[PDB]
Parts: structure tokens; C-alpha cells; sequence
């Protein structure tokens, strides 16, 4: 398995597992999952309400010192009754490693906001509320970033048409962008590829 | 394994001092900047006659779409609509029937030139180099629907580029 | 030797650094005995802190002590001071030691779905 | 301002005003809600309308109580002095 | 290329560098347009023997993440890595 | 069935929340037609606001209608702040868009929706 399979790195997992451990232990009020990916990435799974408190440790703790938010991402996952997960990546420049921070919400329970922890939120969870509806409490300046300002709905969830509801087009008679109810000249073709063959049987779930 | 950018401490000996003092009086790397500025006035410039003289392309170039040809008269598109599954922004749209010799052919092949995103997944994903990515980049047009090629003119694209395209093929073929 | 720039934008140099490691340490120490003994955060805390003073207290000199306490420039070692002595007063009030407030629903975290 | 009456005359004068109200059905005691048949929010544009009209500020938590012309004329009374 | 000396002079002196040497337009020194046909290698892959897909098959050693702890004494702190080791400055051209 | 808050505790709450978002909206219709010198009169911006208004009027649960108060803060804000432009504001009225068909009767001679 050498020339075109990816070398596993067990040492990172040995330090990273030690480490999941370790920040499972200091704060076992919020931590709910830990686990070690494979390719050797760390997440904690946490319970929302210890959105700060974590966060805080990881930033200010002295063996973790995780000072960079490099992303904060929301998953729409609408089988979940919490369906939305809130992700934070962080990077310590100290350990020189990621960690990968996992909450959640459903539509109407508002999470946090971390921009008393991180500064560079401030964008990223407005983001979550104009592609999510994830309100956060106590932001500073909340309002949509990406979408256009009349825009009803929250497109990145996964209910959300690719194509929207309504869509643009200058009208002569008002003088004016008007917005109308979405008709495709042609239909975007819904392609089924999902083959009905198992691939990767390590990853087979118990049957009901 | 880095280097201080900008971390010099100017020495203060009186030569320095009034080294930096005519610099501040006397304007010289202003005087500097408009010698690099006069020195490209007198360089030939860079500026090709178009449309006389031309861009240079590779054979590699992802231009205008053609439906191929055997060297027979038939057409390669035996219909099987790979590039349609692989189109990134979904441009081809084919529809097929048996044809009066019983031929596996399309009846349609459509190709919007403005959804196309000319990344030639089509022509790598065609089994039987029906689809390529011609090198005609000089299509404009005046309106919109006359790029929303149908079957006719991308069979007369190729019709009309083969003798071009089948060389630059010739020439990238052992890359691919 | 008094060195002339951290090379940080904005932390500035320390004149008496190890005076100032010495007051934070004890002082992250003294808020640190604050917290209930079986809590994690005070065992570790306990005994990084210790080992960074006892670092401290014994190399005089400050190059030296920036190559073995292994945390940079000896001012951002002061920063990281204060930090954890901010993060180990603010634990003192979430109280993070307490049981799980709450279990997940049971296909929470289940990948994939 | 200075009389009750006059404070009484201009309330229902911008009471009738107001296009939803029948002026005849309007009297001093009438509910805005099961008399006059109104919404709750013909209810809060009443009370910015008399906000308008008075040139002071009621809040949220004494304009909810406010459901007949006496009990707006009695609050524009108290909140000065007649 | 084709600049007289007396101009090519002018230019390397306003400059302050000798242009000749260095031109940013291109002449007889590129690659040609029509080049031999390769002959490209395979990969190690390209066996007729002991070429079992299942001994290097990549796809299928990924594992499901490692469960390190879950909700259902004196041992060290730890941190996800050792501290980072302090960068070095260049033996090449520091500025210094 | 406990559900933590976003703004109010209960419904009552919620309606002093709705009615002051009401007011702001209310106040906001003349400035509205005016600098973006719109063709409405302030009566019609006025019922426009009412008609959106009672669109949600149903809502029962409190977390939905601080929602509803959070996103009309929004717009509110997005049209004081002059971030609409005259296109979005008039979003509200669909003038271009042709009347659709109501009964039975018209909907079975346009075509297949019900
Ligand atoms: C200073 C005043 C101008 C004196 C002439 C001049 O400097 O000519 C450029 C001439 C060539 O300069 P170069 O940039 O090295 O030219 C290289 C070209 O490849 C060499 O040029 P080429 O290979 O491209 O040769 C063809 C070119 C030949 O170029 C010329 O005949 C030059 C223009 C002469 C006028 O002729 C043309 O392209 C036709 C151009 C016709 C119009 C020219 C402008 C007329 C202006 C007055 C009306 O300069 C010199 O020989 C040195 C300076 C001489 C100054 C003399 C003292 C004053
Ligand atoms: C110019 C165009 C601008 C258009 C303005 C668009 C504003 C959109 C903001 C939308 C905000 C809402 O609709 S939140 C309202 C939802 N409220 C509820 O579901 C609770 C029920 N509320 C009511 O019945 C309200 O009428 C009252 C006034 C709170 C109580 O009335 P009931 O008593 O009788
Ligand atoms: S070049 Fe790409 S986008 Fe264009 S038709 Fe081919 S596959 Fe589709
Ligand atoms: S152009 Fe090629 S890939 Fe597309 S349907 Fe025809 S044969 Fe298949």
C-alpha cells in the first residue's frame, strides 16, 4: 500500500486522541463526543450552551493557545431534529495544530455568538443567519451579508431550491428591477447517480 | 527559513545623514523612477497587430465546441450522453433514437455556449472523440439565442474546423 | 542585554520579565486554589503553572529562558500568562467541572445519516 | 392642555380623524375592540395618532390599557397636571 | 532586439541595468510550436502480477472516526502537538 | 417541551415586541415614500405594512414571532439606512406580476395547478 495509498500519520492520532482526552476531562459539563478522524483531525462535539466556555479554554488555555478561528461553518442535516451544526475550526499557532469544534441547533434555539472569543465571527455566524436563519444572541451588528435585501428565505438550507423562488428582471412599464416567480426556460435535470452497490463496508450502519 | 523585510536602522554618520538629506532635497530616487520610466520609452513595445498577428495558442486550446467525423462521412456521436453527465453546468442536452439503419445517433444535441463554462470535460469524458473543444476563440455574436447551439451547427462546426482540429489532436493525443 | 523589539506588532518589551512571570504564576496560582481539587482544570493547571515558575525561578538569565520554556519571545509567554490567569478566573464561574448539563438525542452525531 | 375639555374635544376630534372609527357610533366611553370593532393594531395607530396630536410619548405598557376615549383623556390628564 | 547601440546605450543607462541580457520579449531562445510526440510512462499500477486491487486499495482503509470518548491520577497535561520549534533566520539573505 | 428563549418569555412579551416593531414601521412609511420618491401614497406603504402585518398573525408560538420581530428589525434597518435601493422596496407591491387565478373555474382553463 505504499505508491497511491495516503500514509497514515499515527502519530499526530496518538497526540491528537491525547489531547481530545485531555480537553474531554477539563470540561466534562459541555463535552459530548470526541473523536480522531483517520487522515487525523480532531472534533469536539459539545453541547451548545458551552459554546463560550470551550471556546474560551481553546483559545486561552496554556496547552492549547488555539488564538485563529480559521473557519465557522453551519450543515443544514434536516433528518436531525436539531438539524443545523454549527462547526468552528480553530488553528493554534503554538502547537502548530487544528482543532474542529461541533455544536447544534434547530431553527429556533439561537446559539451564542463567539465574538467576544473571536473577533473574526463577527462576519462568519452573520453568514450563518443569512444562509442558515441561525440567530446568534448578544452579536453585535446581526443582518444579512450575502443575499440581496429583500430576500425571503435561507438558501443553504437544504429545503431551499437551487434555483430560488423569485427571480429578477428589468420592467420597462415601472422603470424598474422587478422580481417575479421563477420559471426556467430550461428545468435543471436532476441526476440520480447513486449506485445501489455498497462502497465502503466499514462505513455499513446496523440494519433495523 | 525568514527573512526581515524592512528591519534596518539607518546609520546616523554625517556622510548617511546627508546622503538621506540630498535624497530629500534633490529628489533622487525621484529622479530614479524617471529614468526606469524613460528607459521603457525607448523599448519596442509589446503590442501585437491584431487582427494581423495573432495570440499564440497550444493545441491544447478550449475554444468552440464541434461534433467529429469518422474519416467515412459518419459522425462519432454514437449517442451515449457521458458529456451530459459530466457537464459541470449542464449545457449538452441530447436526446436519441435508432435511426432508419438501426444506428445508435442523437436526434438532439444542444449545446447553450452561454451556460458553458469551456473546461472540456466533454471532449475528455467522450469515449470515441466525437465532442471536442475546438480552437476557434472568434465567435461573438450579436444576440443572445444565436449561442444556443443545436446539432446542425455544431456538425457544421466540425464540418468546418476538422482539418485543424484533427491536427491539433494529432498533436495532443499521446497526452491524453 | 535589553533587546530592542519583540518583532510582534503591538506586545512590548518586558524590562523586568522575570519579576512579572513570577507574579503572574502565583497570581494565575493564587485564583487557581479557588477551584475544587478533583476539577481537571486545576490538576493540569496546577501543574504547568509549577513547572513554568520553577522554569522561571531557576534560569537567570532571559535568552535562556525563552529557549526552555518553549513559548516564543519571553513577552508573549507573559501574554499567555495573563491569558490563562483571565480563562482561570472565568472558570471559576461557569464552573466547568460539573456533570454533562444535557445528553445529545440519539442520532446527534451520527455520520453518515 | 390646560382644561380637560379641551383635552376631551381634541381627543375625539382626532378619534374621528380617523377614517375606521363611524363618527356617529363615536362616543366617550365606546371600546375601540367590541364597540367600535377595530384591530389591535387600529388600536396602536390610534395611540401614535394622539402621540401626534399631544406632542408627548406613551408607552407600551400604558397604551395596552387604553381602550376607550376616558381612558385616553384621563391618561393625557395625569401624565399632566389639570 | 533590434534597438541600436546608441538607444540600446540611452536605455541600459536610464535603466541602470543591462537590458540585453534580461528582455521580457521573446526571440529564437523559446521551445517550438511543433514538438517530437511523447512517450509517457506508466504507473506502478501497470503490473501483469501481484496487482491485487484489494492490497492497494485506498478507499477502502479509510475508517470511520475513532470514538475517543463519548456521552453513550497524576498523568500529564497534555497538548495536540508538541510546542512549535522557533524559525530560523536565513543563512541567504536575512536583511541583517 | 423546554425550549430556551430568544427574546420573550412568553406571548405577552412577543406582543409588545410586535407592536413596537409596528410603530417603527409606521412612523417609517412617509420618510419611506418620500426619499425614495416613490408612486404610492403613504396610505397604501401603510396598508402594505398592515398586510404584512397580518400575514403572521396566526403564529402562537413565541420563539417564531421573535424571529418575525428580529427579521422586520432587519428590513426596518435595511430601509431607514438607505441599503434598499427603490426596487426592493416596491418588491412588496407585485405590480408586474399579472393576477393569478382564484376560483376553480379560472385555474381549470389556464392549466394544472390546483
Ligand atoms: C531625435 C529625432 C529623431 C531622429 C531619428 C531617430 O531617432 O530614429 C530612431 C533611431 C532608431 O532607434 P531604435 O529605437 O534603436 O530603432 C530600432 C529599430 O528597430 C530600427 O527601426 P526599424 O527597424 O523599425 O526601421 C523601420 C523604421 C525606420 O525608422 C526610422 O526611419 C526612424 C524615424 C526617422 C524620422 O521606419 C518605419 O517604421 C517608418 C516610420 C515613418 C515615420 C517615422 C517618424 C517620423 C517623424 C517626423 C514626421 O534612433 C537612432 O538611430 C538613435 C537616435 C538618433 C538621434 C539623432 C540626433 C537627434
Ligand atoms: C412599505 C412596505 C414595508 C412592509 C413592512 C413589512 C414588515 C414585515 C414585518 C413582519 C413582522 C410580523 O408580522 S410579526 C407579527 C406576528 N405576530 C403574531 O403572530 C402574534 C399575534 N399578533 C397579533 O395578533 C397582533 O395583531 C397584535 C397587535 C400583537 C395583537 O393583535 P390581536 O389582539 O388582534
Ligand atoms: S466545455 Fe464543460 S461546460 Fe462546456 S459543454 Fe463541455 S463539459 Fe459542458
Ligand atoms: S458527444 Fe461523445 S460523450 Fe457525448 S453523447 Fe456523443 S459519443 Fe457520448
Amino acid at each position: 500500500t505504499r505508491p497511491t495509498v495516503r500514509p497514515r500519520n499515527d502519530v499526530a492520532h496518538k497526540q491528537l486522541s491525547a489531547f481530545g482526552e485531555y480537553v474531554a476531562e477539563i470540561l466534562p459539563k459541555y463535552v459530548q463526543q470526541v473523536q480522531v478522524s483517520c487522515f487525523s483531525e480532531l472534533e469536539i462535539c459539545i453541547h451548545p450552551d458551552g459554546v463560550i466556555p470551550v471556546l474560551t479554554f481553546l483559545r486561552d488555555h496554556s496547552n492549547a493557545q488555539f488564538k485563529s478561528l480559521a473557519d465557522l461553518t453551519a450543515v443544514d442535516i434536516p433528518t436531525r431534529q436539531n438539524r443545523f451544526e454549527i462547526v468552528y475550526n480553530l488553528l493554534s499557532l503554538r502547537f502548530n495544530s487544528r482543532i474542529r469544534v461541533k455544536t447544534y441547533t434547530d431553527e429556533l434555539t439561537p446559539v451564542e455568538s463567539s465574538v467576544s472569543v473571536y473577533k473574526a465571527a463577527n462576519w462568519y455566524e452573520r453568514e450563518i443567519w443569512d444562509m442558515f436563519g441561525v440567530f446568534f444572541a448578544n452579536h453585535p451588528d446581526l443582518r444579512r451579508i450575502l443575499t440581496d435585501y429583500g430576500f425571503e428565505g435561507h438558501p443553504f438550507r437544504k429545503d431551499f431550491p437551487l434555483s430560488g423562488y423569485v427571480e429578477l428582471r428589468y420592467d420597462d412599464e415601472v422603470k424598474r428591477v422587478v422580481a417575479e416567480p421563477v420559471e426556467l426556460a430550461q428545468e435543471f435535470r436532476k441526476f440520480d447517480l447513486n449506485s445501489p452497490w455498497e462502497a465502503f463496508p466499514a462505513y455499513r450502519q446496523p440494519p433495523e | 527559513t525568514y527573512k526581515y523585510v524592512n528591519l534596518r536602522e539607518p546609520s546616523m554618520d554625517m556622510k548617511s545623514v546627508t546622503d538621506r538629506a540630498a535624497q530629500t532635497l534633490l529628489w533622487t530616487e525621484l529622479i530614479r523612477g524617471l529614468g526606469m520610466t524613460l528607459s521603457y520609452l525607448f523599448r519596442e513595445p509589446a503590442t501585437i497587430n491584431y487582427p494581423f498577428e495573432k495570440g499564440p495558442l497550444s493545441p491544447r486550446f478550449r475554444g468552440e465546441h464541434a461534433l467529429r467525423r469518422y474519416p467515412s462521412g459518419e459522425e462519432r456521436c454514437i449517442a451515449c450522453k457521458l458529456c451530459e453527465a459530466v457537464c459541470p453546468a449542464q449545457a449538452i442536452t441530447i436526446e436519441a433514437e435508432p435511426r432508419a439503419d438501426g444506428s445508435r445517433r442523437t436526434t438532439r444535441y444542444d449545446i447553450d455556449m452561454t451556460k458553458c463554462i469551456y473546461c472540456g470535460f466533454c471532449q475528455e469524458a467522450c469515449p470515441v472523440d466525437a465532442i471536442v473543444e475546438g480552437p476557434n476563440f472568434e465567435f461573438s455574436t450579436e444576440t443572445h439565442e444565436e449561442l444556443l447551439y443545436n446539432k446542425e451547427k455544431l456538425l457544421n462546426n466540425g464540418d468546418k474546423w476538422e482539418a485543424e482540429i484533427a491536427a491539433n489532436i494529432q498533436a495532443d493525443y499521446l497526452y491524453r | 542585554l535589553l533587546k530592542k523589539t519583540t518583532g510582534l506588532v503591538g506586545l512590548a518589551v518586558c524590562e523586568t520579565p522575570h519579576e512579572r512571570l513570577k507574579i503572574l504564576y502565583t497570581k494565575i496560582l493564587d485564583v487557581l486554589g479557588h477551584i475544587p481539587k478533583n476539577a481537571a482544570y486545576r490538576k493540569y493547571t496546577e501543574q504547568i503553572t509549577n513547572e513554568k515558575l520553577s522554569i522561571v525561578k531557576a534560569e537567570p538569565d532571559v535568552k535562556k529562558l525563552e529557549e526552555q520554556l518553549q513559548g516564543g519571545q519571553i513577552e508573549e509567554v507573559i501574554l499567555q500568562a495573563e491569558n490563562e490567569l483571565s480563562l482561570a478566573r472565568k472558570m471559576i464561574q461557569w464552573k466547568p467541572w460539573e456533570p454533562l448539563v444535557e445528553e445529545p438525542p440519539a442520532s446527534q452525531w451520527k455520520w453518515p445519516i | 392642555p390646560l382644561t380637560l375639555e379641551g383635552i376631551k374635544d381634541r381627543v375625539l376630534y382626532v378619534l374621528k380623524l380617523y377614517d375606521k372609527i363611524d363618527p356617529e357610533k363615536l362616543s366617550v366611553n365606546s371600546h375601540f375592540m367590541k364597540d367600535l370593532g377595530l384591530d389591535s393594531l387600529d388600536q396602536v395607530e390610534i395611540i401614535m395618532a394622539m402621540e401626534d396630536e399631544f406632542g408627548f410619548e406613551i408607552p407600551d405598557i400604558d397604551a395596552e390599557k387604553l381602550m376607550c376615549p376616558q381612558e385616553i383623556v384621563d391618561y393625557i390628564a395625569d401624565k399632566k397636571d389639570v | 532586439a533590434s534597438a541600436t547601440r546608441l538607444i540600446q546605450g540611452l536605455r541600459n543607462w536610464a535603466s541602470g541595468r543591462d537590458l540585453q541580457a534580461k528582455l521580457q520579449l521573446r526571440y529564437q531562445e523559446i521551445s517550438k510550436r511543433t514538438q517530437p510526440p511523447p512517450k509517457l510512462p506508466v504507473g506502478p499500477s501497470h503490473r501483469l502480477s501481484n496487482n491485487y486491487y484489494c492490497a492497494r486499495d485506498g478507499r477502502r482503509e479509510a475508517m470511520p472516526p475513532s470514538i475517543v470518548m463519548s456521552s453513550q491520577s497524576e498523568k500529564k497535561a497534555v497538548s495536540p502537538a508538541p510546542p512549535i520549534k522557533r524559525w530560523e533566520l536565513s543563512q541567504d539573505e536575512p536583511y541583517l | 417541551t423546554s425550549v430556551k428563549p430568544i427574546f420573550s418569555r412568553d406571548m405577552n412579551e412577543a406582543k409588545r415586541r410586535v407592536r413596537e416593531l409596528y410603530r417603527a414601521w409606521y412612523r417609517e412609511v412617509p420618510n419611506t415614500v418620500h426619499l425614495f420618491q416613490l408612486d404610492i401614497s403613504v396610505k397604501q406603504g401603510r396598508d402594505k405594512v398592515r398586510e404584512m402585518f397580518k400575514k403572521n398573525a396566526h403564529v402562537t408560538d413565541p420563539r417564531v414571532v421573535d424571529l418575525l420581530v428580529i427579521k422586520g428589525k432587519m428590513e426596518l434597518e435595511e430601509t431607514i439606512n438607505v441599503w434598499k435601493q427603490r426596487t426592493h422596496v416596491m418588491r412588496f407591491f407585485h405590480e408586474t406580476e399579472a393576477p393569478r387565478p382564484k376560483d376553480f373555474l379560472s385555474k381549470f382553463y389556464v392549466g394544472h395547478d390546483p
